[PDB]
């Protein structure tokens, strides 16, 4: 239990650790070396601990036998470098992708975490998240590309991979014309809709009545410029930004937008839009002269699935095929 | 909870509760403290320490029962060893550092034993059975020096004296100290060479002048001067005479009165004329029966009137006031005379007969100090020790005690060893034999009982500056090659490893009760799981 | 328990960490302290308890959904019932007491079996190994919803859902509202899917009468207040026109941050007249366009009213944004948040406007409704309750919610299980023989599984001031032999449960009481996960707030 | 840990529910001798320092703060009856304590669990509408001399029974008066309007139908008596309006800031030139009204108030029959007011008063209450409102049910012949409606100085001859009957005042714990 009121319930030693609040300025040296463990191989956490405290605890004695500490320091140096040794002759390599391999290390590798009995299909999914990504150089797989998002409600087994790139943030369902988009290209907006304002301070000064007769029809035929090259390229699906400078979305601009039957989902994270578009094979569009058909997307797909109160927007599938695919997996449980 | 106060005992929130290996480990690391101050102590290159009572008294000692008698501690494991060093200073009186480290490496070895997994008592099982196969192992090694003559059986007495004089504050005067407490049983002691009387001997300390002016006086020395002293300090004897004949009487100079209360009515003045007569008459009495019996000095215990004084003084007649009934015991052993209950049973076959009687000056001022010496050999020896420090004067008296100690323990029959770290060496060998023969779950148990004992050395070698690793394989590479058992560690740097040319010689009856206290302390100890302490 | 273990001895840290079996022990008592409550409102014997915010306020909660919702608990693993509870809301709807119950047993049960030195990875897949075996033999008992010829499903599950509630003596007259409303709302996607949007149905507070007098609105009914006295109360004829508008009709400041900068003096009124004359441009175009009823999400502004009182338009304010989209379907209407099209120019299409029946506006007991019943495109409902004081009415607002999650999960899936103690009794013997054959140290939690179910029947005996022995001994007679009963329907044995009222055995069809199936399945799944989570926890730290 | 932070520790069994059965029997032993006739008063004082003295069951409970957090569901039963009909507030508490204080013997005694009690009590409730709709018989709805004895029936427990032949009066035109053809006559308290004028005389009191304001004429030149008014409400002030916009004019030539001056007086001046094209008599407005705004309306003789009640503009539209119209281009002389007269400013010098007299079907009325003192016109006020409350119940059915213990009584008797009947589990709790019936004819007695024991001893045994009229009279405790004095009640104050009790009664039975310390 945290100082904050946040209480976690973690397996791994570094977590443990990490939260946990040491009084000894050398007993917080054992945070970072779990640290190490978790940044470069990522397993072994718990035991590299307990190596470390075991080396201290044998040459605690050798302090009392008249050993000078740089001589048993030395030592542990020089027996850890043949200890590799030792390891490189007992494993044996292993094929690019093998499903034997690969399955029955990452189900032994889990051990004592909560999912060791739903490892029964974690453990492919695992395996077929990191074959996506192949290379001969043994690059260090970035997990970018792997998005594990949670989701509170449910139940474990109900973990799946899915097909296509989901998205955290509901819709925005003001306007909520349509209910279920079929066979849409999913579109990016990295601008803002909105009526035109400079990011800067301006002024609009009324000299007569009939000036307000006009401002209030130009500033809706801006908004409805922006749905007309939207149309001609078939864009059911768009993704704004949050912008907190600047509003995204307008009651002006969601009803315009209801009418075509476009879905819109906002509030986005900006470091997301790396998985959005080689997820889903969308370029950008941050401004309307540059939007066109070819940076647009396809995907057969995008609903929004109310499950026992948890409302999740999934895409199923995408035509773009580009260099590298993403992976995305839905996580559920019934406790936080 | 469901909402009611719950309260099993009562001061519920003042006791805490310790279980689990969180609290063996805080039983261990106890004992290592406790080891850790005592094993800078251990050895003749060992240091004394300062102890500083609540009144503002300084104690300067290395010895492990008086440094941990007057230790104000918190944990009771620590307590357990202040009582450990105390037991093994009251029976043997040797060996009190020894004990405390031993049974803290029994310990250290049984905590790494705990974390494998191994149950308490298949450790503690396992240390009593290691304890009897290392005690019969140097039984058999040691020999029997009762063969030997009375004049050699002095030099064996002076070979456990220096080396319980060691290690400890004033050890430069050891050769002298040596020689002295090995007359003091010389003198004192029984014709058969068995079960000597220690309370003959008394420790009677001194502060000032220097160490050098300690020697042995056989008699009494008391603080209590001669009562008027316009007569000699110093008592003569006659010319002719069987001795100086001295009295001892524990009833003051008075005219007779009952022990209840009285009340003696003179209703004339006829009858108040013959108390006058009778007064003069008792003091006039008096000194005639002690005259007529050829006393000279007499000794009171509640003193007397200043009327005595000058009676005293006509026949010249010595006396003592005010002494110490536990005294008045001392003084008739020495003399070989016989407590006189009043005048009436005075008879000349009850005085005691020394050498002389005489009085030191001491300092300038200090105090008057009486002093007796004997003209043959007695059942009753003083020592006499001097320094120029109270702290020094203090510490040589139990210096002194201990070497006693040592020197009553070899009047029992048919026990020696040889001291240097050759004992630990000798038993920590066989125990490490039997384990390859027993095998099973309690292998482990006598390989950490052979560890603890090879400690000690190891413990010498630290505070002379050596090599505890190229000692303690120097010392076991010498046992399996040869069956000599005397090879140890030199902490004088001496040479010659061999224990027989160093003459260091130790009681076996104090090694063996130093297994004993260790492994049956260590026993108790790990078979504590609450711990229940309340607040103070 | 007993003493306070010492603080942190060697290993330094600012907070306060115990280990042992003295942390097992307080994540029991944290379940054991908070189970107490739940225990005794489980079952029609079950009575409610009342919660006070120290304010001055009372709070009647039958169920332990809100009950562990408001009751503050610090301890972290007390938390998770907590939680759970909160939870089972979210699926179901409806178990939020048997789910706490059932979970705080297998924990209660499972510290014995950890004294055995049995490791919890043993106990936990005791516990999922008979688990998979028990939502396996539950699909095995179940019943098909067809039975008669006629129904007799919908009225007999809500009455199970009416049970434990003040209204469970009433439950006979709400059995048919709850049937009735839910399939008016009743919508379609999927292609072919039907969904069943609960909370669709309104709930309305109201003093007065008596719970057993309160009408069904075959509609929809706005909890609000009329704009204007001077429009028309009542509304009557066929087919009214209904406006929903989520746009301001009060009048509002030009654009946001501009600043209106004027020379000429004599534009200085003509400027501030077409402020005012824009707003009632659109009214122009709904009163030309026949709309009776114009509701609003924001107010209205005293321009807007002037024009509805001449042209006879029932105004309305102040509206919620989530009680408009039920009445823009159920009317017909389509939702319009401005006016305008694909096109430049600006008008209002008749399309827009709803129709129905009838428009009336209804008051009692200070509470005023506009009821609109009749819709013609898509039908609702309404349900006004009438009780004692609102607090009464708190209660029996969330006893007909609960009652709208258990007939959902019946249409949606037709396998009911029967009630009062069927599905925990009939686990028992099936997991008798089956620790049996497995054998090793999964014997003994698999056996204390099934007994860790006995509490649920267990405690509709204790709670109804009965003797416990005589129902379970003889409910355990008919379980023991069915599964013996072996084929040959003559087989029965099964299907039988405990009647508080009576205090006899008689089988549930009969007696009404069913129970979905679905419900059974996310309870024991919801209710080991968190024993499980408790069960690996070896250590508890607690760390100061700074 | 301390676990639950809120009443860790809990109060469970009977010990919970004699602590609910006990503050549920405090609050109705402090209005036993608030029932009857001879019934006494009672004073509330609030930390305000407002004092309330009055009879009613509802305003005692309202105003008392009650620590028992069972007991404040008590405090809010009178709430339901006032709300619904506003007559038999005290006769619910009175019951519904009776009902627990009769039920506790149950639990504790014969241990019969709640629900099959709840069983009984809605049973019993069922039998008790039967027996309560038999004793009741139709009356004519339209019959004026008989709707004044019905309205004494709760008077005659007032203080106001000395003017109940004048109040009778006040109370009868004013429910006639704001009643329409439509559920009936829909009749609403909003309609009817009770002003509170201290000082004058009771005996002297008089309907008026309109609406009284205290605000004067904005000018010394307004006529204060009008032969024919003419009334155009109007929401927009008279003031200058200003743009919300914050509209900042830069002036640059020396007339423009001279024209901007004048612009603000033209345009006051032509709001009052279309308020003139219908020419009205009376201008009334709920907000401020400028000096400029005044002088060019005194040469249409256009009389002007200013800072009206929101409400009061509501009741104006409905007996002059104006229509509200915000802006001033849209009035029409449809909108105008018609058919009102007699418009005059009568001098009092506390504050001035304006009267208004009428000649779609919905009006409204003034009633001006003349008392002794303010506080004693506060409890006027509340007897009229709960004297109007029951000609409500008469126009709504024509059923109509005896009173003053003869209704109660003759349910008790009912119940007592069906439970010898049942031979069950449910016999016991079944008795209990019986006999809490029985505590209104009761406290009638104790309250006049009779004995209760003779008297209900005999009186049950009349109901037994096949008579259901026979009653405990109020001042010589006789047992004659109610139909030759005459004491009558509306069957829905009879049904309201049973079905809340029963209600309320399950309610607090079925609670078996009390925790306190949530704080949400
Ligand atoms: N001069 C010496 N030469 C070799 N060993 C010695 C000498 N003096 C003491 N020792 C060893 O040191 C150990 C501890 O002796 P010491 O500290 O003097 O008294 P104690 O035996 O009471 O601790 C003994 O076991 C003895 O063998
Ligand atoms: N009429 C009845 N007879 C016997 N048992 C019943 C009856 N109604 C409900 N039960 C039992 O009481 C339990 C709780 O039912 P319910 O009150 O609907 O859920 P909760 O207690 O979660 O609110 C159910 O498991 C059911 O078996
Ligand atoms: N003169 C009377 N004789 C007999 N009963 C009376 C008399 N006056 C009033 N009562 C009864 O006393 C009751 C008191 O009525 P009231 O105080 O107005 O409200 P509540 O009935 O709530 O107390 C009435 O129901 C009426 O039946
Ligand atoms: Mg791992
Ligand atoms: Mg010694
Ligand atoms: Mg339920
Ligand atoms: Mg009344």
């Amino acid at each position: 239990k945290t100082s904050r009121g946040e209480i976690i319930i973690s397996n791994d030693g570094h977590t443990i650790l990490k939260q946990m609040a040491i009084l000894h300025p050398v007993a917080r040296m054992l945070v970072e070396v779990s640290a190490a463990q978790d940044s470069e191989a990522g397993d072994g956490t718990t035991s590299v601990v307990i190596l470390t405290g075991a080396l201290l605890g044998a040459a605690e004695r050798l302090l009392n036998k008249g050993i000078h500490p740089t001589i048993i320091a030395d030592s542990f140096q020089s027996a850890a470098k043949r200890s590799v040794d030792i390891l490189l002759e007992m494993c044996h390599k292993v094929s690019l992708s093998d499903r034997e391999q690969l399955v029955r290390a990452a189900s032994t590798s889990l051990s004592s975490k909560i999912v060791s009995q739903y490892s029964s299909f974690l453990a492919p999914l695992a395996v077929d998240s990191v074959l996506k990504i192949s290379d001969e150089n043994s690059k260090n797989v970035d997990l970018n590309d792997i998005r594990l998002v949670k989701k509170v409600g449910g139940t474990i087994d109900d973990t799946e991979m899915i097909d296509g790139v989901v998205l955290t943030q509901t819709a925005i369902k003001s306007a909520g014309g349509p209910t279920r988009k079929e066979k849409a290209k999913i579109g990016l907006i990295q601008f803002q809709i909105s009526p035109p304002k400079p990011d800067t301070e301006n002024n609009i000064i009324v000299n007569d009545y009939r000036q307000m007769d006009k401002i209030l029809k130009e500033e809706r035929a801006y908004l409805l410029n922006i749905c007309k090259k939207i149309k001609k390229a078939k864009c059911n699906v768009l993704l704004i930004q949050k912008s907190i400078l600047r509003d995204a979305v307008n009651d002006l601009a969601l009803h315009f937008l209801s009418k075509l039957n476009i879905m819109v989902v906002k509030d986005i994270e900006r470091e997301e839009i790396e998985f959005l578009s080689k997820g889903l094979g969308c370029k950008p569009i941050a401004d309307i002269e540059l939007f066109t058909e070819d940076r647009l997307g396809s995907a057969d797909l995008v609903e929004e699935i109310d499950s026992d109160g948890s409302k999740i927007v999934r895409v199923t599938g995408i035509r773009n095929n580009n260099a590298r695919p993403t992976v995305s997996v839905v996580i559920r449980g019934a406790n936080n | 909870e469901m909402g009611r106060p719950f309260i099993i005992v009562k001061d519920q929130g003042n006791k805490k509760r310790q279980h689990g290996l969180e609290a063996k480990k805080s039983h261990i690391l106890a004992a290592r403290s406790v080891a850790s101050i005592i094993k800078t102590s251990l050895g003749p290159r060992g240091l004394d320490k300062i102890l500083i009572s609540p009144d503002g008294e300084i104690t300067i000692t290395n010895d492990g029962a008086t440094i941990l008698s007057q230790m104000e501690l918190d944990n009771e494991i620590a307590k357990l060893l202040v009582q450990l060093s105390k037991s093994q200073d009251d029976e043997i009186g040797d060996g009190t550092t020894g004990v405390v480290v031993l049974a803290s490496a029994l310990l250290d070895q049984a905590l790494e034993l705990i974390q494998k997994g191994i149950h308490p008592i298949k450790i503690a099982n396992g240390f009593d059975e290691a304890a009897k196969l290392a005690i019969s192992k140097l039984e058999e090694t040691c020999d029997d020096i009762s063969a030997s003559n009375d004049e050699l059986f002095r030099d064996f007495l002076l070979r456990a004296a220096k080396t319980s004089l060691g290690s400890k504050i004033v050890s430069k005067d050891h050769d002298r100290f040596a020689e002295m407490a090995v007359e003091a049983v010389i003198n004192v002691m029984d014709k058969d060479r068995k079960d000597v009387d220690f309370d003959l001997i008394k420790m009677q300390g001194r502060v000032g002048g220097s160490i050098s002016d300690s020697k042995l006086i056989n008699g009494v020395i008391l603080d209590k001067d001669f009562s008027h002293p316009q007569m000699p300090k110093c008592v003569l004897p006659k010319e002719g005479s069987d001795g100086v004949k001295l009295a001892i009487l524990t009833c003051p100079f008075e005219p007779p009165k009952p022990k209840t209360k009285h009340k003696l009515d003179i209703s004339s003045v006829e009858e108040y004329q013959k108390l006058q007569t009778y007064e003069q008459d008792k003091f006039k009495e008096m000194i005639d029966d002690v005259k007529k019996a050829g006393a000279d000095v007499v000794i009171c215990q509640w003193g007397f009137d200043d009327e005595a004084n000058h009676l005293l003084l006509q026949n010249d007649l010595p006396a003592v006031r005010w002494v110490g009934g536990q005294e008045l015991e001392h003084i008739a052993i020495s003399t070989n005379g016989r407590i006189v209950p009043r005048f009436q049973d005075l008879s000349k076959d009850k005085l005691g007969t020394c050498s002389r009687i005489y009085e030191q000056e001491f300092g300038t001022t200090k105090d008057r100090m009486l002093i007796i010496e004997q003209s043959k050999e007695t059942k009753t020896v003083t020592c006499f020790v001097r320094g120029s420090n109270k702290m020094i004067v203090d510490e040589a008296e139990r210096a002194l005690h201990d070497s006693l100690c040592v020197v009553r323990n070899l009047v029992k029959d048919s026990r020696v060893v040889y001291g240097g770290g050759a004992a630990e060496v000798t038993m920590s060998l066989a125990v490490s034999e039997e384990a390859d023969k027993q095998r099973g779950i309690d292998q482990y148990a006598f390989r950490g009982f052979a560890q603890a004992l090879d400690t000690i050395p190891m413990t010498l070698a630290e505070n002379s500056g050596l090599d505890p690793i190229g000692t303690l394989s120097t010392l076991k590479s010498k046992q399996l090659k040869e069956k000599i058992s005397n090879i140890g560690v030199d902490c004088l740097g001496y040479g010659s490893n061999d224990m027989k040319e160093l003459f260091v010689v130790d009681p076996f009856i104090g090694k063996k009760q130093q297994i004993l206290l260790a492994t049956q302390l260590c026993r108790m100890i790990l078979k504590i799981d609450n711990v229940i302490i309340s607040g103070k | 328990q007993l003493f306070n273990n010492s603080r942190s001895d060697t290993l330094f840290l600012g907070g306060e960490k115990i280990s042992g079996d003295d942390i097992r022990n307080q994540n029991v008592l944290a379940t054991m302290a908070v189970a107490n409550v739940v225990k005794s409102s489980l079952g029609p014997v079950g009575l409610d308890k009342m919660l006070v915010d120290d304010i001055g306020d009372f709070t009647v909660t039958n169920d332990g959904a809100t009950i562990l919702s408001l009751l503050d608990v610090q301890h972290p693993a007390g938390k998770i019932l907590v939680e759970l509870a909160q939870q089972q809301d979210r699926e179901i709807g409806d178990g939020t007491t048997s789910v706490v119950i059932i979970a705080s047993e297998l924990l209660k049960r499972a510290n014995e079996l950890v004294k055995n030195k049995i490791h919890p990875t043993t106990i936990i897949t005791g516990f999922r190994v008979a688990l998979r075996e028990a939502i396996r033999f539950i699909n095995e008992v179940l019943s098909t919803s067809v039975d008669t010829l006629g129904k007799e499903t919908l009225i007999n599950i809500a009455k199970t859902s009416m049970s434990s509630k003040i209204i469970g003596a009433d439950s006979d007259f709400f059995s048919n509202m709850v049937v009735d409303a839910l399939l008016a709302v009743k919508t379609q996607n999927s292609k072919g899917e039907i969904k069943y949007p609960v909370k669709a149905v309104n709930v309305l507070k109201a003093h007065g009468k008596s719970a057993t007098e309160s009408l069904l609105v075959p509609g929809y009914a706005l909890n609000c207040t009329v704009a204007s006295q001077a429009m028309p109360k009542r509304i009557a004829g066929g087919n009214v026109k209904i406006a929903c508008l989520d746009l301001n009709l009060q009048k509002a400041r030009m654009a946001m941050g501009v600043q209106i900068n004027i020379d000429d003096p004599e534009q200085l009124e003509q400027i501030r007249k077409r402020e005012a004359g824009i707003v009632l441009e659109r009214v122009k175009k709904i009163i030309d366009a026949g709309a009776q009823v114009v509701l609003t999400t924001k107010g209205i502004d005293d321009l807007c009213l002037k024009e509805f009182v001449e042209a006879k338009i029932m105004g309305v304010r102040r509206c919620k944004k989530e009680d408009l989209r039920r009445i823009a379907r159920a009317t017909g209407a389509t939702l319009v948040s401005s006016m305008s099209n694909l096109e430049g120019e600006e008008t209002f299409e008749s399309s827009y406007l709803g129709l129905c029946d009838e428009v009336v506006q209804a008051k009692f007991s200070d509470d005023e409704c506009i009821l609109i019943k009749g819709t013609s495109k898509h039908s609702s409902s309404s349900i006004i309750l009438r009780g004692a004081n609102d607090y009464s009415l708190d209660e029996m607002e969330r006893s007909l919610h609960d009652s709208l999650s258990v007939v959902k999960r019946t249409l949606e899936s037709g396998n009911v299980v029967p009630g009062g103690g069927c599905v925990e009794a009939a686990l028992n013997i099936y997991l008798d023989n089956f620790a049996t054959t497995v054998g090793s140290r999964e014997q003994l939690a698999i056996a204390e599984f099934a007994a860790a179910l006995l509490i649920i029947p267990k405690t509709l005996a204790v709670n109804a001031a009965k003797d416990s022995s005589e129902l379970v001994a003889k409910l355990r007679s008919y379980h023991a032999a069915s599964q013996m009963a072996k084929p040959e329907k003559r087989r029965s044995y099964r299907n039988y449960g405990l009647d508080l009222i009576r205090g006899k055995i008689v089988d549930e069809i009969h007696a009404g009481v069913l129970e979905p199936t679905i419900s059974k399945v996310k309870s024991l799944k919801s209710a080991l996960e968190a024993c499980v989570a408790i069960l690996r926890i070896d250590t508890m730290i607690t760390v100061d707030p700074e | 840990v301390v676990f639950m932070n809120a009443s860790q520790e809990r109060t469970t069994g009977r010990q919970a529910q004699i602590s609910n059965i006990t503050a549920a029997k405090a609050v109705a032993d402090v209005i036993r001798t608030c029932l009857g006739p001879k019934a006494m008063l009672k004073m509330l004082l609030d930390p305000m320092g407002g004092l309330v003295l009055t009879n009613d069951g509802h305003a005692i409970l309202r105003e008392i703060d009650v620590a028992h957090p069972a007991a404040k569901s008590m405090l809010e039963l009178s709430r339901t009856q006032d709300e619904e009909v506003g007559d038999g507030t005290t006769t619910v508490i009175i019951l519904a304590g009776e009902i627990l204080a009769q039920c506790a013997p149950y639990l504790i005694e014969k241990n019969i669990h709640p629900v099959i009690i709840i069983q009984a009590l809605k049973k019993a409730l069922t039998d008790a509408l039967e027996v309560i709709k038999q004793v009741s018989k139709p009356v004519d709805v339209e019959n004026d001399a008989a709707m004044k004895k019905l309205i004494q029936a709760s008077i005659g427990t007032k203080y106001v029974i000395h003017w109940s032949e004048k109040m009778c009066e006040l109370a009868l035109d004013a429910v006639k008066t704001v009643r329409k053809d439509l559920n009936f006559e829909i009749d609403i308290k909003r309609y009817v309007r009770v002003e509170k004028i201290p000082g004058g005389d009771v005996l002297d009191s008089r309907v008026l139908k309109g609406v009284l304001l205290n605000k004067d004429v904005v000018h010394p030149k307004m006529s204060r008596h009008i032969e024919n008014p003419r009334v155009v409400l109007l929401d927009c002030p008279l003031e200058y309006k200003k743009g919300e916009s914050q509209t900042n004019i830069e002036i640059e030539k020396e007339e423009d800031w001279n024209r901007i001056l004048q612009i603000e007086e033209e345009q006051v001046q032509l709001m009052c030139e279309q308020i003139l094209a219908v020419r009205p008599t009376l201008v009334i407005t709920e907000k401020g009204v400028s000096d400029l705004a005044q002088h060019y309306l005194l040469k249409g003789g256009c009389s002007v108030l200013r800072r009206v009640k929101k409400s009061d503009n509501n009741r104006i539209a409905r007996v002059t029959g104006a229509t509200i119209v915000n802006r001033v281009e849209d009035l029409k002389e449809s909108d105008v007011g018609t058919n009102c007269g007699l418009f005059k400013v009568e001098m009092i010098g506390d504050e001035y008063f304006s009267f208004l007299d009428n000649c779609g079907l919905q009006k409204a009325c003034t009633i001006m209450l003349r008392g002794g003192s303010k506080d004693i016109l506060n409890e006027i006020d509340r007897n009229l409102q709960d004297a109007m409350a029951v000609a409500r119940n008469v126009m709504l059915s024509p059923s109509l049910s005896p009173g003053g213990g003869a209704t109660e009584m003759a349910v008790s008797v009912k119940l007592a012949e069906k439970a010898k009947q049942l031979e069950g589990i449910q016999q016991w709790p079944y008795q209990a409606v019986a006999d809490a019936m029985e505590c209104i004819p009761r406290t009638l007695i104790q309250n006049a100085g009779g004995d209760p024991i003779r008297l209900l001893s005999q009186l049950r045994a009349k109901h037994a001859q096949g008579n259901f009229t026979t009653g405990i009279d109020g001042d010589k405790g006789k047992i004659v009957d109610m139909v030759s004095y005459g004491i009558w009640e509306p069957e829905v104050i009879k049904q309201q005042s049973v079905k809340t009790a029963i209600e309320s009664a399950c309610l607090l039975l079925r609670v078996d714990d009390i925790v306190s310390g949530v704080r949400k």
